[PDB]
This record gives C-alpha cells, structure tokens and sequence, in this order.
C-alpha cells in the first residue's frame, strides 16, 4: 500500500504536526491511547498509510519529532496526544537556534541530522511501498528552516525516486513574528527551490482574516489556525486512505500542478468556512463551494490571485457529489474567469472526488493553486533581504556560524530567478 | 528550556537579585526556605537537592561583607548554597581599578570556581545573567573581570546583563563619568546585549503611572524584577512563539557594537486606578511606545527603532497582537531605520504576572514587556562622555585610579573607544 | 544424554554463575530449595544437561566454584540459591590473589588446582556422555585469568575430545577497573588461543550503553548486567535441552564458526531488549529481531563490527517461529550488508531454532558473531600491554611469584600473531 | 576476606588507633565492653573469647606509660587484651637512636612474642597494619625495628603503614628532617605501600570543607579513622568489585622503590552544610581530584598521577562510576604518565559510612576515598632532604644520636638513599 512518513521540525513544524495527528486520528477513529475505536470499516482498509501498527490493539504514527530545544516537544508529550507517538521517535538537541539558519544547518542541526536520519530509515524499512515524505515548518523559523532543509537534502539524496510535500509557513507581508525573517527564508528557498517536488504557502495573516470575517471567530489561537492548515494537508491524502470516483494520489496532483521543476509553489484553500450563526443562512452545495474555493478571500496566502493567473488548479472534493455539477462549476469557473488563466495551457482544473467528507460534514473541498501572483511575495522578501544585507545589517551573525557572504549572494541571486520565471510565463502567446 | 546562571555582584546587583528571586520563587510556588510549597521547568533557575529542596542557581558576589550580610540574614538565608555567597573584606569605594586590579584580583579566583561547579551540572546552559550598576567600583570593575574570564573559559553561550545606566539629570556620585567609561570598553566586547534601566525613569513612573509618593529602592527592584521574569518566561513556561535566550542576540544585535537596548514595561497601574481601565491589548501595546512610559529618561522620539522584542504575557490572543503591531508601524511620530523593514520580534507565554505581596503594582492578567534598540540611547552617551572629558581635562580624579594598578591611558583609550561608539550609532542612524 | 559440567573461578566468574543458574533453574522450573515445579513435562526431559539428580526429588547443579578467596563464595552460599549446590563443589584457598596471573597460576592456584580436578573428575564421571565444558572468568581478573587459565589446560590436557566454552569479561577500552589488566589479559590469551575451541568476549562499557539507551536502565548494576549475560549462556544451549526444528549444539556452533583453530573469538547478542514504556510501540516479530540483532549498538563488545567484516554468523532463535521468515531476513542480511561479509566464504549465517522461548517472552534470538573487527581490541590491549612493560611498569610483581621475563615477551608475540592473522583473512580474493 | 593484624605504635599511631578502633566498634556494632550489641565477618580485626567477647587483634605499643595509660583508664579499657597494650618505661625522647638501638632493643622480644601468638589464632593473614608517626622517636626507631623483625619472621605478606608525614609549613620539633630520613631508609625495603597524611592538610580540610574553627588531634584521628576503615571496608563487608589487601601493593607499586601514595577523602560536609549539596557520584568523584581536597600539602597539579585507586563505598552505582572516571581522564589540566595508559583501580562495598557520635563529619549515604600514588611527592620529599643537609652540614643535632648507640656513617648513608628515591621519581616521571 501506499504510505507516507511525517516529519515536524521547529515550534511551529511541531505544534501543526500535533493538531494534525489529532485530526487524522479522528478520521480513522484512533483513540489517543493508539487503540482504535472507529465505527466504520472503511477506516482501517487504509490506516497503514499513516500508522504502523503494533501488535496488542494499538496503532503508532509513524512521526519524526525535530526540534534542537526540548521546549516545544515536552508540551507534545503532555498533549492529549502526546502518548500516541513512539518514544523514540522524539529526537531532540540541547541548545536550541536562535532563529539563525546557520545554527540549526550547519553547526547545531549538523551534530543531531545522523539521529534523525536512522529513525527515518526504520520508518522507511517498516514500510512495503514508500510513497513520499511530508515536512512541517516554518521559513522564517531558524530550527525548521535551517534544520528542515538539512533533512530535505539529505533525503532527497537517499531517496531521490520518492516524493516530499511541504507545508511551510510563509512570512506575512505586513506584521512579523521575527526580525530576521528575510534572511531565513531566501537561505531556505534556496534550498526548497531544488530539493522538493511541491511545497503549500501558508501565512498566519491570510489566516488571520479567514477567522476575523470568513469564520466570525472573535478570539482566535493558533489552536485554531493549525485545525483549518491540518485540514488542508488531511485533505491532499484523502484518496490514499479512502476511495472515491476519481483518486488523485500526491505524485498525481504533482504532475498536474507542476509543469515545471521550479514552479512547485501552491496556495491551499478550503471550504466551507461558515460561522455558527451563518449556518442557518447558506445551502451546502457544490455551486456554493465552487465560488468560496476560488474566492481571493478565502485564500490562505496573503497575495491576491487576481494579481495574477492559473497555470495549474487542483480541487479535491469529499463526500456524496454529482461529478456533472462538479464539472459545470469548474467549467463556469474556466468562462467566467477569463483572464485569470493562462492561454497557453488550455485546461487548467484537475478535479478529484473522494467518497467520505471530513468530521461531521456532509461535503468538504480542498483548493491547490500554483498561481502566478506568488511572485508578489518573493518580490517582497526580495525587498526585504536586499534592503538588511545592502549594508550587512545581521549578517555578523550567520558569519559567526561558517557561512560564507558568497552563500547569500547566491541565494538571492537564486530568488530573483525564481520571481524572473514567475514573470516569464505569466506572458501570453498572442 | 534548560538551566540559565545568574550572578549578582554589587550593592545594585545583589539587592536587586533578592528582589528578582522574591518573584522566581513566588512565581514556582517556592517557600523562602528551599522547599516547594504552593510549572516543573523550574529547574531553569534552580537545582534540586534530592530531598526536597532547591537551591537557586546564582552567585551572590560583593568585596564587602554589608550588602551580603543582609541577605545571610534575611528570610531566604536558607535558600541560597553557604558557598555560593562570596563576599570579600574591603569595598572597592568607588573605584573602578580596585575591582579590577588589586581587591577584585585576590576573589576573582574563588568566584569562577563556584562558576565552573554550576556548569559542571548543566544538561544545558543558554547563559548568564550578570546584575551590577553601571556606575560603581565593585558594578563595573569586578563585572569587567567576570566577563573576560566567563568569555575565555566558556565562549559561544549569551551573556545577559542589567545595567543601572547613570541617569542624566540625577546622580549618587560624583566619579561616576570615570567608572561607566571604563567599564564599557573593557565590557563591550565580552558582551552580548546589556539591558539599560535608570533610577530617576524608574521613579517618575512610580509618580505619574502609580501613585506612590515615597518611593525606594526596593520598590525599584521590586518593579525591575519582572523585567527579568519577563524576559525568562519562555525558559520556564509554556505558549505560542516562544523565545529562547539566544534569540534576544540575534534579533536585537544588528552590529557587534550596537547591543544596548533598553527597557520598557506595562501595564503599571495601582490597585485602585485598574478598575477604570480595560486594559486591552492595543492599550497595554501602544503604552509600550510612549516616552511617558520607558524606563530610560532618553526620549525615544530623538532617534529611530533599529529592532524591538515584544513579549507579551498572560491571556494575549496573537490576533490582537498582529493588529496592534501593524497599528504601531502605521504610526508617522514614530519611525524606524530604513534599512531594517522588519524590526519587531513577538513573544507570547501564558502565565500571567504574580502578585507580590506588599507591592505597589496592581494584579493585572495581561501584561508585555518590550525591548527596544533605539538609536535615542546615542544622545545618553554623549552626555556621559562630556562628563568625563570635561572632567579628565583637569585630572579630577584620576590620582585615586592611578595609585591603585590603573595606567592613565586607559582614560584615554577608554574615550576614544567610546567616540567610535557613538560614531557607530550615527553610522547606522541614516540611509541614502 | 549430552552432558556439560560448568566451572567458576574469580569473583566475576561465580557471581555472573550465580545470575546464570538462577536463570537455568527458572527455565526448568526448579525451586531454589532444589525440588523441581516445573508446570511442563518437556523441561525435565533434558534436566540431566546441567544437573545430577539426587533421589528424593531434588536435583544438584553440577558446578565447580573456584575462588582463592572466601568473600565471593560466602556471599554465594547467603543468596537465594546458594544451598542448590552440592557443598564439596565449593572448593576455595586462604590468601587470595592480588591481581596478579602469576599468584593465581603458579604459587597459589598451584596447591589448589589438584583439589579441583578431583571434584572436575567425580562430576565427569557422574555422566553418560560428557560434550564439554563452561569456564566464566575475567581476564583482568587475576584469580580467573591466572586459575581459569591452569584449570583449561589441565582439563584439556585429560579431555582432549571434549569442547569447552569460555565466557570472558574482557577489558574496556575507556574506563578500566584494574590497573594490570593488561598483563593479565596477554597471559591468558596465550593460553586460551590453544586450548579452548570457542571464547565469548564480553566488556561492561558495552552492556552500560545497552542498559543507558537501548534499555533504558537509570540505574542498572551488576545484578543486572549478569542476566542479560545469563540470557545469552543459557541461550547457546537451547538445543541440548529443549527441542526444536534445527538443533544446534555446542559442537556444531563450532563447527560452524570456527574456520581456523585460532580465530575462535565470538561476540555475543541478544533480541529483544525494550525498556518497559517502549513495550507498547514495537512488535515482537522476526524482522525486528534480525535488525536488532546486527545492530552495532545491540552488540555486548565495544568494537564496531562495521570495521570489520564477518568470518561466520550464528542466529539462535527460540520460542515459535516462521522458517520462511528467518531465512528471508538473513538473506535480507546478507545482501543489504555487502561489504560486512568476507567473499571467500559465500554462506555467512548458521541459523538455529527452538520451539520454547525464555522466561515470559513469546520470541527470543541469541546473535554470536566470528568478526574480525575484535582485531582493535586486542591491538588496544598490544598497545597497553607494550607501554607497561616497555620500562617494566608493574613487572616486578610477576617476576617474584617466579615468572620469567621471557614469557612475557612471548605472549606479547602470541598476541600480535593473532591480530596478523585477523587482519590477514580481512582481505579479498579478487 | 580473613584476618589483618593491626600495630599502634608511638603517641601518634597510639591515638590514631583509638579513633580507628571507635570506627570499629561502632560499624560492627561491638560495645566499647568488648560485647556486641547492636556482618558476621568481624573476625577480620577481632577475635572471638568464646563467652560472648571479642577482643581487638591489635598490638599497642609504646616507650612510655602516659599514652597507654590513658587507653587503659579509657573506656575502651576492658576492650583491649591487657597484654596487649605493651609499655616501656622511658620514652624514646624524639630521638631515632634510643628507639632502634638502646631502649627499642629491650621491648621489641615481648612485642613479637604477642604478635606470634596473633598469628597463631590466623587460618588467613593478609598482612599487618601499622600507625606511626614519620617523625618522632618512638613512631620513627621502634616501627623500623617492627618492619625488619616482620620481614623476616613473616615475610611474602601485606605490610601497610600509615605515616603523619611532615608538614612543610607546619612543625612541632626540631629534629625532625634527622628523623625521618633514618626511619625511610630503614623502612623503605620492608615496606609494602606507607600511606601519608599531614597535620597541615587536614587543618585546612577542617576549616575550609568543614566549618571548625576549634579543631584538634582529636578530630583529625577522627578523620583519619574513616581513611582506614574505607581501606579495610572489602575485607569486612560485600559488594561488587571487591579491593583485598593485597591488591592494594600490586596496583600502587609500579617499582619497588616508589610505594608512597597519598590520601584523599570525600564527601567532607558539616550537617548543615550538607543540605545544600546533592552529593551525586561525580560531585564526590571530582572533588577526590581537587588540590583544596587531599590531605597531603603537596600540590598534585605539579606533578602527574601514575595510579590511582578508588575505593567508593555507600549506596554507589557502577555505571555511574564508570561514566565519572572518564570525565577525569578526559580533562587536560590532569595529567597521568604516559607509561601507564590504564591507572585507576575501582572498589565498591554497600555499606555507607557509619555516624561517630559527636563528630564533626555529617551523615552520607555515598562516600569515596582515593589513594593516588603521584609523583608530586617528590616535591616535598626534596624540601625535607633540604632541611636534613642543612643541619647536617654543621652536626646540629648529630651528637645526641651519636651517644645513643648510632654511627655517624648512617646519616650520609641515609640521605644518599633518599637522594637516589628523589632521582627514581624523576626517571619515572619522562616518557619519549
Ligand atoms: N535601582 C537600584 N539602584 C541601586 C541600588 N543600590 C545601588 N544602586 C545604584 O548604584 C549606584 C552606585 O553604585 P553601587 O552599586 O551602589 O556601588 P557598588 O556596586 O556596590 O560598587 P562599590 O563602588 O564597590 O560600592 C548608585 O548610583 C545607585 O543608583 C538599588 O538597590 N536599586
Ligand atoms: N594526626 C595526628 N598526629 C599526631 C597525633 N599525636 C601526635 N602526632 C604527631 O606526632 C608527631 C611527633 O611524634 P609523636 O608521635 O608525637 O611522638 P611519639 O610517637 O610518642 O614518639 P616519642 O618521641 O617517644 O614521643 C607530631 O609532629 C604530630 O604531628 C595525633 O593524635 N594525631
Ligand atoms: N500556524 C502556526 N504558526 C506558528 C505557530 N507557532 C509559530 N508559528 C510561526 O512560526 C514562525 C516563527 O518561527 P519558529 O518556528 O517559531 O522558529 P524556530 O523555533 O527556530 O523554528 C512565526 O512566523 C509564526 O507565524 C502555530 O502554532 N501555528
Ligand atoms: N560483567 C561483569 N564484570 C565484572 C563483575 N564483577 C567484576 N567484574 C570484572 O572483573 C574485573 C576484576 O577482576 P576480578 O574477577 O574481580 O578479580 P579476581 O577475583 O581475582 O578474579 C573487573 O575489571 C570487572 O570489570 C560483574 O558482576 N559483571
Ligand atoms: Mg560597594
Ligand atoms: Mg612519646
């Protein structure tokens, strides 16, 4: 069967693993003990994919837990979920980075990446048909920045025929969380923008406003936000764990969403996202769906896609659907949306339908974009790296760790190529 | 995270160490006496003997007997290690080379060796918290020997250190221009960021932001000790963007030679004036930015912000956070340096502040503290090195220095080491 | 019946016998008072192999302690199955030995060597068909190095036919407990490297790492580093005494792993070793006990077998078992571990299998392993053994129990043959 | 393990023996009426009347009646066999001369007639145990009588001496450097491994480890007793890695010649003190290896450490002890001889050290006691040879030792043999 490995790396790679081994255990009716306790067969044809299990009425994710300071682990270990994971798995450093990618690269993740890999290695050897990986962090993070890329390169290296999706948090453009952001995320880019079949751009900005007005949520925490990403990334492996009409499998949705080996970058979006007191009020419907999935609104990246076009979208449904009425509103989309795909790719909608919806839903869809309005974003971090290392304003201490100045150099020479392609193929052919 | 040191060293340092350990046992639930008695990351600050009791981990050091005294006979006498209160005979009396040269060479020895035990029971060590007066004989001359000493024997681990920065109007002595110069050269290599409080900002918001009319010194510790809580929740409780000790270097230390942030807390209302304010979190955030409220007398409006660390504490939502951030860079009166498009790095921990007994600052269950590397700080030292040229151009002092080990170029080295300091912040103060 | 007789000298020597008969005695479920409550008739079937009934239904240990000193036997007689022996085996002098191999060998292992001969000969002629013998000792032990070496050549010298095993405690390369050991060591090598047939090396540093972290043990002791190695003793001779799809017994291990007379030096192993929490979140299953088994860190010698390579393997499983299994992981073994087996010999692995597992466990397996990497560890001692005595460190402690100078340059050169040859059959045909 | 024989002789072993004699009474439970009422192998120093009593196997000697007196008017009075505690008639007077060859000749025949009979009750003798001053008359002259008459009459037998080496500072006669030298060279070939402890050290351990400001002779046997019981601990309880007597000598005596090693204790902690402290293995075990710890003056960092034995005793765990040997091995500022890559000699024995009423030593679970024969010796060995030839060089003393019986060739002879042990440290201290 088809199976995945998992691996978090950094605060926010744990914390969104954690609400997202609460969300998939719930699909599959896995008790926080690891026992399992769902009411429907269907769960347990497929939980391999996920799971390895031990003999005695019990399942173990198989999950590789990084993080250099032992802080965010220890709060996963007293979590309602915590006891699931196997002990081993959790590996962890003593001196933890202080957001510099250097640290958690070169000299601090160097010394623990040998301890990661052999665990990665049982996983892999525990498995009969590997599928991919899957990496959770954060670019402006310095552990899962640093150290996710060190992981990445590394098993890409051993394993270059498999696939690795990342859901990495992108920095938002108007308010941050750490001051050196922009030279985490070009070093890291650098290393994403060769080693990974497809990444998912999320920003907590774009999050914010989904909770403020989308959703009505008047207190939101990142307990909240990490449910709606862990419902995205639930959403992309629905098929290799439940059947449906039309499966799209991760190396599916790769070859329809990347048409070239750069241009792997994604905006994921989900619907419905009703409040309470909106649920009176609206029909839950596939021509509702439709219009909320490709709403500029309702996307979970700060960059607005009427800024740009489509090459490639992706929707994956779930739950009862009529594929006609699944077909006319991508076909209206296509019409209605003239110029908001490119002309010289003539379909651009690649749809998947799975059987059971998520939770308590009665119908759910995920929305994969690898929109050309991305570049905005890059151009911003462009901005952004070049203004602090015009006149070396932290490099002092990237210095201080090995890295060379040719390295960053290089690195942003690297980003604006990307942004340069970006460009590129946003041109018409008449 | 794991176990930071903390050391205390002069009249400044040690009283406000026994204000800061006042908070750190309140804050674990620790009786004055060693024993937990009401969160089990404790083991930050303390060390568990293995029957029931804690010993904290700091180095209590002074060259008189006095200061010390107090403390052995004080409520939490039993709390510290006997061996961990190194006091010496004589007082260095102001001057700088005693606690350098001659009375702080003879204890320095006895001062690493407790050091290196402490380490020696570390599974992780960020750092150090060195306390002292930024104008003192034992503050600043004792504190330039620990420095060159712990950045020699450890190296590659932040070093963190409260200063009492000479306020420029008010002043408690009178060779004070000589002893902060001279410490600084010596410290601002061995140095990673050095936290700056005044004594006259202090008791101006213990004025017009409480409404004490007598206030002391206690009460000044009493409010600089959750500047340091604050600064050391993450290490030692839980919540959404947590930040490590090494973080502090990295994001508030653009240059090696720009590392003086100051200090900034709120909310700091009495009991009775709380119940008129909501006290929301844009309230408590734009307070954090108001000349009216820091606690270096340097008016923030004279300069610009080159990075600022926000760690919110108590029942923050990180929605709000943003929001109020983007409020405050919005702002046209204030302005940040050009090339540092991102200057502000939040931290948020979900514990809110303790209630000290007997204080003067009102329970509050959402409180930040922020940090700020202003360029404003440039104007401060100007005004301390005028006092020192101004006094070294006629030899005021200097004879008492001179006869105690201290060579008179240092004074002249001291200076111009200190005029590159201020060159450096007027390199940085300006873009094309 | 196939017959052993065990002997103990030294204070290593009885008190890892005393951890191994109270381990024997558990499996064929005999009261500590001697009386058999066994709860299946299939253990008393072979009870002969290690004990001499005594009418009036108890049984007697055939073993020989032999200690020039009381305090290790004293302690012996107080445990919990100290009055199982028969009290004539227990034969001890009055002045013990200072660590010194020449006290223990010639001035007073001298005069009690004939005393345990006689007991030796009774406790042969108690059998019907004698197979070999058991020797537990320390070579930096001076009693067992000097006393154990004096009792193999004598027994060997009247039982020429017979095998004869040795579990010897061999020194760590780290942190030492004597400060002679390697005089001690060399001299008793230079008599195990003609005299015995098969030796397993044993060293505490490496049972410390497996208690640290593969047992997770906070606070492990002798106590406790004895019974891992009872486990893997009492395992080599499943064969003799329970029955099984593929017996081995002690001749055919040799057989099997001794390819030259000299190169007769094992490593033991044993699977599987989980902490109590890391019960939940393993299987107990064949192809977990194969990677345990091979792992470096799993292996009871301080060298790494990866620097070296296998002359011979021998995989001892018990408990119930899948055939089609063990030889799917052992040839998984051989073809994922390339380099790790010489050419010149195409078939590596001995597997045996026996139908009852131990203690509690559903699946046990015992590893032994003829590698050469054990080369480093007598190199190390060559090079601790020539510092000494290149300006006689401690030479003259020898010298006046009658020791000649010259026996110690010719078992220097005894040893530093061994190493030529070990590293003589590490190369390649082609 | 079975029997050792014990021998007091002079007023310094006299003391020291009642204080270690306290320590055995009390770990065995045995009353100080020589009835037990509170471990069966107490045979090793008592032997057993066969009417519920036990007599010391111990040989009390001296020139004088005033310190065996005390013993007999002592409370351990009816302990001890009343022929025991053999007596002279004049004291040796602090001159070697009247102990060896005048006075020491007249009592030795009735000292061995006892220790024959000693011997004659053993099924098992490891060896002898002798306390004796290094400097004095009695303690000097009478031992070296002992030695070649228990040599010869015994032979290939243990025979540990423990010896108040000298202070260099720290002197309480003036004829001691004559003294010591004759008993080193006529005690040298005889002896096995002579242990050796100053006066000076222990003062300093009593003040600065514990907090007496009143110590005494009294005390320091007290502290010395706890070095002689932790050595004799395998022979009279049981425990993993069990040290007999004669494995000491094998261990610590690389040449014949170089058999002086020195003694370490710890944990060494007032009851207060003690709460402060965890005690885990590596605290203990480091603190063996500090210069401020040994309780011998000479400085070990000066020199290097050729074997070293560890006899840890209490509730110690193996691992742990393996773990904290390394961390010695690993550090650079120590430093062993290159010849003997492997020097330590471990010894673990579960019985913790037991608590002497009104003693200033606290109660440990966990004790460890090292012996180290080191090559720093030699320092002091020269000092004592500097102050002989000094003297000598004008025959200060040289007449009183003459008169009694003594050749003035022994005083050339004596120093050349302790001129040659000075150069076989330093052969033995370079490696190519
Ligand atoms: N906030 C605060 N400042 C203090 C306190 N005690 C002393 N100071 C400051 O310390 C400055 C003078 O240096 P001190 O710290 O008093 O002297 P010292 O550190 O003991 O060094 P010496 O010269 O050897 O006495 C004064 O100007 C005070 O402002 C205190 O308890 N709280
Ligand atoms: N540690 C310790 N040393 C002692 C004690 N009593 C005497 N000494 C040492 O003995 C040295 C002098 O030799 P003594 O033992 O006193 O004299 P002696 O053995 O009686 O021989 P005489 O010369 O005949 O008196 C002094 O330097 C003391 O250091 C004691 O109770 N404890
Ligand atoms: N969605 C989400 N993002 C988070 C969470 N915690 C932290 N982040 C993001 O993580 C970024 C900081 O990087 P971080 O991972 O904490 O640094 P690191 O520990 O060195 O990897 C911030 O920009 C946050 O937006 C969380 O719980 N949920
Ligand atoms: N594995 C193991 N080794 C031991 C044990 N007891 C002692 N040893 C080893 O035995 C060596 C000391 O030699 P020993 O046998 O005690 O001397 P002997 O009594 O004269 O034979 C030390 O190096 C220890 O490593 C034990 O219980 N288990
Ligand atoms: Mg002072
Ligand atoms: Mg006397």
């Amino acid at each position: 069967m088809r199976e995945i490995v998992h691996l978090q790396a950094g605060q926010c790679g744990n914390q969104i693993g954690a609400k997202f081994w609460e969300v998939i255990s719930d699909e599959h009716g896995i008790d926080p003990t690891g026992t399992y306790h769902g009411d429907s067969d269907l769960q347990l044809e497929r939980i391999n994919v996920y799971y390895n299990e031990a003999t005695g009425g019990k399942y173990v994710p198989r999950a590789v837990l990084v993080d250099l300071e032992p802080g965010t682990m220890d709060s996963v270990r007293s979590g309602p979920f915590g006891q699931i994971f196997r002990p081993d798995n959790f590996v962890f450093g003593q001196s933890g980075a202080g957001n510099n990618w250097a640290k958690g690269h070169y000299t601090e993740g160097a010394e623990l990446v040998d301890s990661v890999l052999d665990v990665v290695r049982k996983e892999a050897e525990s498995c009969d048909c590997l599928q991919g990986f899957q990496l959770t962090h954060s670019l402006g993070g310095g552990t899962g920045s640093g150290m996710g890329t060190l992981l990445i390169s590394k098993i890409r290296e051993e394993y270059p025929d498999r696939i690795m999706n990342t859901f990495s948090v992108v920095p938002s453009p108007k308010v941050s969380d750490t001051v050196v952001e922009p030279y985490n995320a070009t070093l890291s880019v650098h290393q994403l923008v060769e080693n990974t079949d497809e990444t998912y751009c999320i920003d907590n900005e774009a999050l914010y406003d989904i909770c403020f007005r989308t959703l009505k949520l008047t207190t939101p925490t990142y307990g909240d936000l990490n449910h709606l990403v862990s419902a995205t990334m639930s959403g992309v492996t629905t098929c290799l764990r439940f059947p449906g009409q039309l499966n799209a499998d991760l190396r599916k949705l790769a070859v329809n969403m990347v048409p070239f080996p750069r241009l792997h970058f994604f905006m994921p979006g989900f619907a419905p996202l009703t409040s309470r007191g909106s649920q009176q009020y609206r029909a839950l419907t596939v021509p509702e769906l439709t219009q909320q999935m490709f709403d500029a609104k309702n996307m979970m990246a700060a960059c607005d896609p009427r800024h740009g076009r489509y090459l490639t979208v992706a929707a994956v449904f779930r739950g009862r659907m009529s594929m006609k009425e699944v077909d006319e509103q991508m076909l209206n989309v296509q019409n209605k949306n003239s110029s908001y795909f490119v002309e010289w790719i003539p379909n651009n909608v690649k749809t998947a339908v799975c059987d059971i919806p998520p939770r308590g839903l009665k119908m759910s869809a995920t929305f994969i974009g690898n929109s050309t309005a991305i570049q905005e974003l890059f151009k911003r971090i462009s901005e952004q790296f070049t203004a602090m290392f015009r006149r070396k304003a932290f490099l002092h201490w990237y210095t201080g760790e090995g890295m060379d100045e040719m390295e960053f150099t290089e690195a942003e020479s690297n980003m604006n190529d990307l942004v340069s392609e970006y460009q590129q193929y946003q041109d018409a052919t008449a | 995270m794991r176990e930071c040191l903390s050391i205390h060293i002069g009249q400044a340092g040690v009283q406000m160490g026994n204000a800061c350990w006042e908070l750190y046992c309140l804050e674990h639930g620790i009786q004055r006496d060693g024993i937990v008695s009401d969160d089990s990351s404790f083991g930050t600050f303390f060390s568990e003997t293995g029957s029931g009791k804690h010993v904290p981990r700091a180095v209590f050091v002074d060259l008189e007997q006095t200061v010390i005294g107090e403390v052995r006979t004080g409520p939490y006498r039993s709390l510290f290690h006997p061996e961990q209160l190194i006091t010496g005979k004589e007082d260095a009396a102001n001057n700088y080379a005693r606690g350098h040269y001659t009375i702080g060479k003879e204890i320095v020895d006895t001062v690493m060796d407790r050091v290196r035990k402490m380490a020696d029971q570390c599974s992780g060590l960020q750092g150090f918290l060195i306390f002292h007066s930024f104008g003192g004989g034992t503050g600043s001359g004792f504190t330039s020997l620990l420095m060159e000493r712990l950045s020699v024997d450890y190296g590659k681990k932040s070093k963190l250190e409260f200063s009492v920065y000479p306020a420029p109007q008010i002043s408690t002595a009178v060779v004070e221009p000589y002893n902060s110069i001279l410490t600084t050269h010596t410290t601002l290599e061995h140095s990673d960021c050095a936290f700056m409080v005044d004594n006259e900002a202090i008791y101006d918001i213990c004025n017009r932001n409480l409404d004490i009319e007598r206030p002391t010194y206690t009460n000044l510790n009493r409010l600089i000790g959750q500047i340091v809580s604050s600064i050391t929740a993450s290490l030692r409780f839980d919540g959404a963007l947590n930040v490590d000790l090494t973080e502090f270097q990295t994001n508030l230390v653009p240059y090696p030679r720009i590392h003086f942030p100051l200090v900034t807390y709120s909310p700091i209302i009495s009991a009775e004036k709380a119940y008129h304010e909501q006290l929301s979190v844009p309230e408590i955030t734009n307070a954090c930015f108001e000349y009216s409220n820091q606690m270096v007398k340097c008016d923030p409006r004279r300069g610009k912000y080159m990075a600022c660390c926000l760690l919110y504490r108590g029942d923050v939502v990180p929605k709000d956070v943003n929001a109020a951030i983007a409020a405050i860079k919005t702002r046209r009166t204030i302005q940040f340096v050009d090339w540092c498009p991102t200057g502000f790095k939040v931290g948020i921990n979900y514990q809110p502040p303790t209630v000290v007994p007997g204080g003067d600052l009102a329970k509050v269950q959402r409180a930040v503290c922020m940090l700020s590397n202003t360029t404003a700080i440039a104007e401060a030292w100007a005004r301390l090195d005028h006092k020192f040229d101004l006094m070294y151009s006629k030899r005021a002092f200097v004879h008492w220095y001179v006869g105690e080990g201290m060579e008179e170029g240092e004074f002249s080295e001291a200076r111009e080491d200190m005029a590159a300091l201020e060159k450096d912040y007027e390199e940085v103060g300006t873009e094309s």
